[PDB]
This record gives structure tokens, sequence and C-alpha cells, in this order.
């Protein structure tokens, strides 16, 4: 493989107007962009309003003792759909063209990227008027490149002509003008029953027990909650859930006979017809159906009314219509909300609470929710239209409370025929709801009313720090668990427990503290986010020999079977298994009809559907096919070798299918399926290191955690940036020794770093304990030379407190200016010139009032000198407003000084220690200087072979001018890579194991042995941009006297009374930070009551200190305000650190003092 | 009177001190200042 | 940005040798070795003009001053 140049110059000059060159970015950002696509279109919020219902309103008639208390006017209001159109410019005519607003505008602005939000009110007066209403309801934020923007379907070349660069990804609403990004978290698999075997289960509810299983159940919308069923030692099971933040528990029987017209026979031969007398089972429900008859009653009516008028309070149900439905409500709104059928709620809850009083009994192994088999990703889009639908229904529910308030006073207005009142209530209440959505965008601080099933309610949006270009990737692919773990520190999760081969990479994950929660995704796991229609599976189901039965159609032998959360029938394991292998056949060829030439019907069983059967075996899993639909699911593709083409596969089926992963790993009658190229496993970031598969997996680790931090190139259009600080790298070229996805992701676009001459040589003494050196000249030549961009933004609207109107402008004021600065940088406009270098102490800007007319400055306050390079005039607006914004980018240079990181890419990051002159070096017989040594003692130890062999690879491909492939894992154990190499470079001419003959430039006479010369590629390291501060003396504090906020003390003090230096001691701590002459009574023995006396004479003498506390011509004296006093003549000198002044008086505030002695 | 640049139109503004800010063609509403003729010295280090 | 003028390792000026080395790969059917024709014996100055990023004929095509 060759370095695409021509190429990559002719996409460079011309770009490309077709389409976006590099199609793998975009498959790498698809979750969230495909997410929020699915929150526009495929009916995604206009289902969640739907499922919002509607609400009543009425005035109340007290029944007393009517029972059918009476309320004719009523109005019932639902919400009909929702619109979310493009982002026009401040709506309001400005009285120009409305045009539309391009990202790149709200990034140079600094305001957020919104766009209107209509809400499709509907009226009810108890009659069948439904009219209907659109209403603003504020701005919500759009993603970047979705399906609401201005960017999508625009090919690179019309990106160009605006002001984003040519391949954009999209993902991020600019919020303020700050990316924020909603990352992936993980959570329990939709829909499927799972067991727990958790310990707090057992403190919890004392009867209870730790058994128990839960399911996260979904409704259409992707608004899920969770309702588990705790097994308690007395042998009934607890149906427990969640309401309204608080846990809700009504026993298990009860809903059972409240969901169908029960009878307890269809229970007890539902839950354990089968094997007629089993014992453990026989009696536990036996039990449980005695301790249910204890209290309750016989039907299904007496049960859902009993229901209702318990839990009438609580649910947010309408007041006034009836009983036995709020009974209904409760069974359609909580109990099962994936499942719609009643009697299919009423089915799964049989299976349910079979497979828990199965795990009771130790047939069935715990599922582990700690682990990839049981966990999916939650999206972008779909957290963003579950917080949408929140706010929705809180505005609802907000303009019923205002209505029944408004019914309520005594009669103010009351008419709901008149639509002018509906016109009242709208303009009442707070009809924005933009902000809150912008609001949980610009801090994360999810504020809904109901958690939506979330454990932790902070952190949930990333700020996209497009510093390097992995680092902006990285952000895109990653997923989380969330601090609820990370506080508890355990050798759980945090482990990488295998089902997540090709799902989240092995090696890439920080290290440190966070280390093990956010796995970043493998490079090629999709996340399947839009669902299709399978009602196909059921007919093709029952075709193919499973029946689903109406009273219990179940036996010993016969396993379940599930589609995502619904029972469809029962089968024997071989059936299953045979159902299963057909079913993955059909979808695989039909697969192969439908992405070729034959027609594309909506397709019989789609590829995202995941076959998981579950065969049985004594204390296993418990076995039952397992059909899931849903999205927001982890899927991979891998190579079905019966067949030869695509098909893909999720966290359920990897477990028990023997996916081969080589062609020659492939055993017959077994394995199935195989990976297309182990590569594959891998994320994105980390399998860009060259020969990954030779350094010891802690150092492929660090270099994933630092190659996500170098100075590299941010991008290309940089002149449009609003960014704090960016950094940039002015030489970058491309890697000699590269893998091959380093050109399919595009990475030609942003290079990191150079090829540096690595000598590896422990020569100039200055590198040891991991430094290195820079060859001089090499570095005058001009070797990795940073750049910094710091843009900071003026804004006079702060200083505006409130009661004036807009006073401070930018400019001069009328009348004089200062020359000795202020001419000098700034123009005439208060603003700076462009390109004049500034220091520390130096004014950027300049602004003055009107009432004062004087002018005011602003300094720059960091402490380098950087240049100024742009300077914008924010428009504060749509229009009609004078510049009260500016944001100037200056330009800070940082050439390598001795002390910044360099780090190849195998996790060798050292520090430039002295950049040795270029000729102080060594050199070969050919006389290249080496732009850097390395010191030969870091690589035992660290095991950073793949460093060898990678610069082996460079000083061979740059001889003849190849790419050197480097993906990880072709090279086997026959030829090696080395040996590969060796062939090249002899072919080359240079030595075979990559040695060099060379001599040394301080003797001139050859090294005895020779010195081994690659070229390795470094990038510069950007870790070195805090740096240093020296205090000889400066300000005091207020109250204590100290110098102001270095430390020294608490372990320092260890260290000096360890060493015995009492004076040291007494020195650095008392004498040099705080030291005080302070007066003390003698004999009363306090310090604070003494005073210096006044107005004894003239001039004369010293005005000789006295006491008050110890007191009753020469002798007498008086006070400041004139009162005489005489005695208290014992005063003397003492040195006490002034902190014990400042406890002195805190003290005696408390009226507790010490009367300390003197000698 | 300073000389700016319309973000978008790239067009000379010529708007003066304490004025309403936009693009007097295009009507956007964000304006570079134009490096203008000075000396600046750089040492070729 | 614009070819590393001087190379680092070596003292050649290879500025130059941009524009015309394209030029060989562009229309001359000859590979990786055309840096041959233009005389880079090393390695050193060789891996300059290689492996180069020319990022700035990407970085160009936002001109603020573009009057359009
Ligand atoms: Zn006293
Ligand atoms: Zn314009
Ligand atoms: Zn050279």
């Amino acid at each position: 493989m060759s370095f695409q140049t021509l190429e990559r110059e002719r996409t460079f000059k011309n770009p490309p107007k077709d389409g976006t060159s590099f199609p793998d970015l975009q498959k790498a950002v698809k979750p969230h962009v495909d997410s929020f696509n699915a929150l526009t279109n495929a009916g995604l919020l206009n289902y969640a309003v739907k499922e919002i219902g509607e609400k009543c309103a009425f005035d109340s008639i007290t029944q007393e003792e009517g029972g059918a208390l009476k309320f004719g006017n009523k109005i019932s209001f639902r919400v009909d759909e929702v619109q979310i159109a493009k982002p026009m410019l401040s709506s309001r005519e400005r009285s120009s063209i409305n045009r539309k607003v391009y990202p790149a505008e709200a990034r140079e602005r600094l305001t957020t990227y919104k766009s209107r939000l209509v809400l499709k009110f509907s009226w009810s007066v108890n009659g069948g008027p439904r009219q209907s209403e659109m209403r603003e309801v504020g701005m919500i934020p759009i993603m970047v490149r979705s399906n609401r923007c201005h960017l999508e379907g625009l090919s690179p070349a019309e990106l160009i002509a605006h002001k984003e660069e040519s391949e954009e990804m999209g993902g991020y609403f600019i919020v303020n003008g700050i990316e924020k990004l909603i990352r992936m978290l993980i959570l329990p698999k939709r829909n499927h029953p799972t067991a727990i075997i958790r310990p707090s289960f057992a403190n919890r509810g004392t009867s209870y027990s730790q058994y128990g299983l839960s399911i996260r159940c979904v409704r259409p919308d992707q608004s899920s909650l969770t309702n588990t069923l705790h097994y308690l030692n007395n042998g009934v099971t607890m149906f427990r859930f969640h309401w309204r933040k608080n846990e809700y528990l009504i026993p298990s029987m009860m809903i059972l006979k409240a969901l169908l017209e029960t009878s307890d026979k269809e229970i007890f031969e539902g839950i354990v017809g089968k094997d007629l007398g089993n014992t453990f089972l026989t009696d536990r429900v036996e039990l449980m159906l005695r301790a249910y008859k204890s209290y309750g009653l016989y039907s299904q009516t007496e049960t859902l009314q009993y229901l209702g008028s318990k839990f009438r309070v609580v649910l947010g149900v309408a007041e006034d219509l009836t009983d036995v439905e709020v009974g209904r409500f409760l069974l359609q709104k909580v109990v099962l909300v994936h499942l719609r059928e009643a009697k299919d709620k009423f089915r799964l809850l049989l299976f349910m609470i079979r497979k828990l009083y199965a795990l009771v009994a130790g047939e069935c192994c715990a599922d582990n929710p700690d682990s990839p088999q049981h966990q999916e990703i939650l999206l972008g889009g779909f957290l963003y239209g579950q917080i949408l639908k929140e706010k929705i229904e809180d505005w609802l529910n907000s303009i019923r409370a205002q209505i029944n308030l408004d019914v309520r006073r005594s009669a103010p207005g009351v008419d709901f025929s008149d639509r002018k009142y509906l016109t009242r209530v709208f303009s009442k209440i707070n009809n924005d709801i933009g902000t809150k959505l912008q609001y949980f965008l610009s801090t994360g601080n999810l504020v809904s009313n109901t958690g939506l099933d979330l454990q932790q309610a902070t952190g949930y949006t990333v700020v996209a720090e497009k510093l390097n270009f992995y680092r902006f990737l990285s952000h895109f692919r990653m997923v989380h668990r969330g601090a609820f773990f990370a506080e508890l520190k355990t050798t759980t999760v945090r482990k990488l427990l295998p089902e997540a081969w090709g799902f989240m990479c092995p090696v890439h994950t920080p290290d440190g503290s966070p280390c093990g929660l956010l796995n970043h995704l493998a490079r090629k796991c999709e996340i399947v986010t839009h669902p299709s229609d399978v009602s196909q599976i059921p007919s093709l189901l029952l075709s193919l020999g499973v029946d689903p039965p109406s009273v219990v159609g179940h036996e010993s032998g016969w396993g379940c079977v599930q589609l995502d959360g619904k029972i469809v029938g029962w089968c024997t394991y071989k059936l299953a298994k045979h159902v299963a292998d057909v079913l993955r056949l059909m979808k695989i060829e039909y697969a192969v009809k439908l992405r070729n030439g034959t027609a594309t019907e909506p397709a019989k069983v789609p590829l995202d559907l995941e076959i998981g059967y579950v065969p049985p075996s004594h204390n296993g899993q418990y076995p039952g096919l397992y059909l899931f639909s849903n999205p927001a699911r982890m899927v991979r593709p891998v190579k079905h070798i019966s067949t030869g083409e695509l098909d893909m596969l999720g966290p359920f089926e990897q477990v028990y299918m023997d996916i081969a992963c080589f062609p020659k790993e492939i055993v017959p009658k077994v394995s199935t399926h195989v990976e297309y190229s182990p590569t594959n496993v891998l994320s994105i970031v980390a399998n860009m290191t060259p020969f990954s598969d030779f350094n010891q997996s802690p150092r492929n680790m660090y270099q994933c955690q630092m190659g996500k931090q170098t100075m590299g190139t941010p991008g290309t259009a940089l002149r449009y940036r609003t960014d704090n600080k960016l950094y940039r790298l002015q030489t970058g070229q491309t890697p000699v020794v590269r893998p091959k996805l380093h050109n399919t992701y595009g990475l030609d676009h942003y290079p990191n770093g150079t090829n540096a001459v690595v000598a590896v040589i422990s020569y100039t003494g200055y590198d040891m304990e991991d430094a290195m050196i820079l060859n001089k000249s090499a570095h005058e030549r001009g070797f990795g030379y940073g750049t910094v961009y710091k843009g900071e933004s003026f804004d006079l609207s702060q200083k505006r407190r409130r009661g004036e109107p807009v006073v401070h402008h930018f400019g001069f004021a009328p009348g004089s200016t200062p020359r000795r600065e202020w001419l000098q940088k700034l123009d005439a406009d208060g603003l700076p010139f462009i390109g004049i270098k500034l220091e520390d102490g130096d004014p950027i800007v300049a602004y003055y009032d009107e009432s004062t007319g004087q002018n005011f400055i602003e300094t720059y306050h960091g402490t380098e000198p950087g240049f100024v390079d742009e300077v914008r005039l924010l428009g504060n607006d749509v229009g009609d407003s004078e510049c009260q914004q500016i944001h100037v980018k200056l330009r800070i240079t940082r050439s390598p000084i001795i002390g910044d990181k360099f780090s190849s890419r195998h996790g060798q990051k050292g520090i430039c220690s002295q950049k040795w002159p270029t000729v102080d070096m060594p050199f070969t017989e050919s006389g290249m200087q080496p732009d850097i040594i390395i010191n030969p003692h870091a690589f035992p130890s660290r095991m950073t072979i793949g460093m060898f062999i990678e610069s082996l690879a460079g000083k061979a491909g740059a001889c003849h001018g190849l790419a050197q492939d480097s993906t990880p894992f072709i090279y086997s154990e026959q030829q090696t890579a080395a040996d590969y190499f060796g062939e090249q470079l002899v072919k080359a001419g240079y030595n075979y194991h990559g040695n060099e003959p060379m001599y040394s430039g301080i003797t001139g006479q050859e090294m005895k042995a020779d010195i081994y010369i690659g070229v390795v590629y470094y990038q510069r390291l950007r870790h070195m941009v805090s740096d240093f501060q020296v205090r000889t003396t400066g300000p005091i504090h207020n109250l204590t006297r100290q110098p102001v906020k270095i430390r020294f003390g608490e372990m320092e003090r260890d260290a000096v009374i360890g060493h015995g230096t009492s004076f040291l001691m007494q020195d650095r701590l008392m004498n040099c930070s705080d030291y005080a002459q302070s007066w003390v009574c003698r004999d009363c023995g306090s310090i604070i009551s003494i005073m210096s006396t006044i107005s004894m004479n003239g001039v004369g003498s010293a005005s000789e200190v006295r006491c008050r506390s110890c007191a009753k011509t020469s002798d007498i004296w008086q006070d400041g305000s004139g009162k005489k006093f005489v005695g208290g003549t014992n005063t003397t000198l003492i040195a006490l650190p002034s902190v014990f002044n400042y406890l002195t008086a805190e003290l005696t505030a408390m009226n507790i003092k010490m009367m300390l002695e003197v000698k | 009177t300073m000389i700016y640049l319309c973000a978008d139109c790239g067009a000379r503004n010529t708007i003066q001190a304490k004025e309403v800010i936009r693009c007097r063609e295009c009507g956007h509403r964000v304006m570079y200042k134009m490096r203008t003729k000075r000396m600046v010295q750089f040492e070729a280090r | 940005m614009i070819i590393p003028i001087r190379c680092f390792s070596c003292g050649k000026v290879i500025g130059d040798k941009w524009d015309t080395y394209l030029t060989l790969l562009q229309e001359d059917n000859t590979e990786g070795e055309a840096l041959d024709k233009l005389g880079l014996q090393r390695y050193c100055c060789r891996r300059m003009i290689l492996t180069h990023v020319d990022l700035i004929e990407k970085l160009l095509c936002y001109n603020p001053l573009s009057k359009q």
C-alpha cells in the first residue's frame, strides 16, 4: 500500500462536490445523527405525544353524599403532533430576506443553534368540537448535520462554500458556542426478563430475599421504566415498581388476577402446569395462592376497584370520571408497558414468575447485569426525545393546574367554550420550554419530575473538545456506565469480562480512576436504531411448528420463544434450534437478495433482528429462544460461513456461537461464523498503532490515552472557530509506518506528528529517566512547532447591572486618549491592531461609559507574549444593536522548549532534555545526525518491541518509498515481521538487523558497537501547557497576615522535625510566613487587653503602652474617647505568629481566653 | 470611519462608532476587522 | 503547512522539490522512487518530500476576503 498522494492532492485542490470522500467517519458518527433523525421522522415524537394521553379540567361540584359528583363544563386537551422547523433567523421579520442560520454563524456569533418548536394543541368542550391551534413553545437546539440542520446532504464543496471544514461530522448541539454532546450510556436490556442476585435486596424488605427478577420494559417511544419481582422468604412474589420517584409494592397475585378475568386453577396450571406435581414449585405456588386469598376479593372487578381506591391519589388521573377505569389505567400505564394486550401481559407475567421460581430453586443461573451480554446503549436523540416528552407532559399538567386554580378562586373567568379564555390561560403560564432543553444541554442536570428510569441525574453532556482529531472521534464513540458505579470501589464491572469481542474495545480505555468504566466502541460495532415491522415473524413461527394457546398449551420439555418481550409460542429445544437456524439463513439470504438487484420489499426478516437461542443445561441460563427487534442495541457484522455473505449479531448470540477468528482457525461442523478480520475488534484510535500486537498491552493503553492528547491539527477551518484554546502543528506528515485504516478513516487530512530519525543510544547522558534529546539544528530548521490559539471574549452587557439603558460602548470617548500605551496597540476604535505583538501588561480593548465619559480598559492576563490574528465584532442579535461583544484570537507561539513532552506511538513519552548541538551528535557513514536520541534503557521493562519493529519499518519504507503496512495480526510466527523488513533493508543496502555504524562527534573515532537508527513517528504532546512561580515577597492575607494563595507544612513539618532542624522549622514556618512583635500584659497575662497610651505629652518620649484589663501624672493615661486609667504597667514584647493573634480574636469572640505567661 | 469585512458577503462595510452593526448588502451580523499597513519586525528565529 | 524547506536532519534545501516531485507521479507513471530522479541520496532528506501532507492547499479555500 502506497501513500495516496495524487489522490490526496486532487481531493485537496478541487474538493468533491459528489459525496464525502471518507464514508467511514460518517459511519462512525452515525449513532447520534441517525438517532436524531429517528426523533424527527419515523414517528417518534408523535408516538410520545399520543401516549401522553389527554388531560381534563372542569368545575368541581361536591357530591354531598351524592356519590356521582356532577360537573358539566369539562375541557379535555391533548397534544396532537410536534413539528420542529428548520433553524430560521430570529423568526420575526427583521426586514430582510429571511434566510437560514448555518451553524458556522452560531459558532461565530457565540449564540446557540436553536429552532422553533411547534405544538398542535387540541380542544374538547365535553362535546365533539376538537378545534386545533398551533403554539410556539420556544426554540430547541438542533444537531449539526442532523435531519433538521441546513448541512444535511451537502457535499464537501458546498461545505467549503460555507465556513465548516470539508469532512464535517455533525452530532453535537451548538449551545452558547461550545459544542455540547450527549454521551452514550449503558442500560439493561430492553424487555428481556433478567434475573438478579443482589444482596441489597435482603435488608430491604426483611421478609424479602436476595433473589429477584428485573425487567426494564419500554414503550414504542423509547420511554422505558422498570418493574422488578421480589421473591420474599414467605413464598409469594412482590411486583415492585417505580412511579413519581417513589417505590410501590403490590403483590403479584393481585395484579395477576386483576389483569384478566382469571380463576385460580388457571394461575396454577399456567405457572407450573407441567410434570404434574413438581415438589418445590407446587408447594410455593400453593402458599402464594393462599397468602393472597388471605385478604383480597374474588373477581377482576373487585380487585380493580380496590386497586383504584388505593392508587387514585398518586396517578395524575382525572379526578371525577370513574374508579375502576383507574385500575385499568394502572394496568395499562405501569404494570408492563411494552405489551399492549392484557392477556399477553398476563402470559408474560406467568412466564416471568416461573423464571423467578426456577431461579430460587437453583435451576437457573444468575444473569449478570454488569456485562455486555445484558446491556444496551442509549443514544443521544432518544434521551432528547424522552426529555422533550417529559417537558411537554409537565407543560400540560401546568396549564391544567392553572385552569383548575382559575376555576377554584371563586369564578373570575370560567368559559370553557370561549377561545378568549384559552388565550388568557396560555398567556398566563410559562410557555417557553426551549430554555429547559437548552439548559439540559448547557449544564447536564436532568431536572425532571420522574427520572425516566435513569440512575444518575447529573453529567449527561460532554463538551466536544476538538483539540485533536482523535480526541473528537473518541468523544463520538465512547460509552459510560455512570459514576453511581465509580463511587463504589470494587473489582466489579471495571473488569473486562469477555462478551465484548468486537463490540467495545479491549485496549482503548483511559488509565487511572475512570479505568474500565468508559469503553469506547469497537471499530465496526454499529447501533441499530431504526426498528422495522416484524409481523411476519409471528406468521412464520406459526407456520414453522410453534403455537400460542389460550388455556395452558404447555408441558415439560417445551421451552419458550420470545419476541422482544411477547410470548409467541412454545417448542422443544431441538425445534427451537431448528427454528433459530432456519430464521438466520432466511435473514441472510433475503438480505443478500435485498442489497443487490432483486426487488426490495419490506424484509421478511430484517438483518438487525438477533435470534438468541439459549440452549438448555442444568444450572445454566434459563433456556428459551429470544427474538429481539428493539432499537438502541449493539450489533456487529461477521461472515456467515455456510453462505458467504454478511450477517449481523449482537451481545446475546455472541456467547453461544463459535465465531472462528480466521479462515484458518475454522474447525468444521461446529464453527458457523467467521470474523471478517480480527482488526474489527479494536477501536478507531487504538487500531492506529503500528504493530499494536507487539507491545505489552498497558503500553497500548497508555498510547491510546496519550494520542488522544497530541498537539495536532484540529481541523482545517481554524479561521472560523470561536474556541478558547486550540493547538496546531505547523509541520506534520503522514507516518511512514501506518495501518491501512489510517488511510480508510481519512486521517490524511489531520496529521498528528512528524518523522524523527531516532537513534537508540545512551551517549549524551542527559537522557535517563525516560527523557531524550533533540538535535539542535533539527530543531531550528522547524521540528514540531506548535501554535496555540487563545481566543478571549469581551462582553459589555455583563457590566450593566440594572437600572440604566445600554451605556458602555467600544471606542474612545470624544476627548483625550493616553499615548503611552493605548494609542500604540489599539487602533482608534478600542479594538487592537491586527498583528501587533502583545506582552503581559498590555491593553487589549477599550470602552467608555456615557455618564462618566471616562475610558476604561481591559488588559491581557496571560503571561506569554502573544500576537493578535483576528478580532470579531459580534453583532449582538437579530439586528438593531451596537457592537456589544468582541472576540480576539491571540496566536501564541510554542516551539520545543526544554520540558515539552514528545511521545512515539507506543507509550514512550519523554521530555526534550537538552537539545544537543547538531555538531556534537553522532552520525553514520552517510552523515545524517539522528534527529532525536532515545535511551536504550527504556525498552526493557517496557516491552515496546513494537517500537523496534516500527523503526525497522520506517528506515525500510522511507528508502524505497513504500507506506509500510502495519496492521495488527498480519505477521505470523512462521515468517516474522522483523525478517520481512530485514529483507526490505538488505535490498536497500543497510544492515539487516537495523544497526548502523556510527562515529561519535565529540571524539571522532567510531563507536565500537553499531547503533540502531530508524524513522519513528513522533507526535508532540501538549501536556506542557501548564508548566513555575517564584515568590520573593508579595501581598499578605486580610486576617492572618499570611502569603495569599507556596505550601510548606503538615508533611514538610514531618520532614524538618525528622532531620532534627528546629531552627529550620521555626524559620520557614514562623519567620518567613508571618512574623509579628505583639505586646503582652505580663501581670494579667493576656494579649488583647493591652493598649498604647495616648496624648501623654508633646513629641517628647515614646508612647509607653499600658493595659486595660489590669487597670483600675506620669503613670496615669487617657483613652481615645478621653477616659482616664491607671495601672497596667507590666507590658513587654513577645514574638508570636499573626495567626495566633487571629485565633485570640476568634476565641475571645467566644469569651474563652488564654492567659499566656511571660518571664 | 473604520473598514471591516462582513463575515459572509466579504464586503467592506464602512461602519462608524456607536452604530447598528450588520452587513450593508447581505444582512449578516458578524464583522471581522481588516489588517491594515503597520510595521512589525520579527527575528528570523 | 507548506513543504518544510531545509529538511531537518540533513541541511539540504528541498523547498523547491515539491511542484517538481508531484508532477512526476502525476503524469509519468513512476512510483514513490520518483524522488530518486530528484537527487535525494539519504533517507533523512527523503522521508520529507515523500510522506508530506501539503495541508495548505486545503486551508486556502477559506479566504474571508473572497468577495463572494
Ligand atoms: Zn484584659
Ligand atoms: Zn454580507
Ligand atoms: Zn536531511
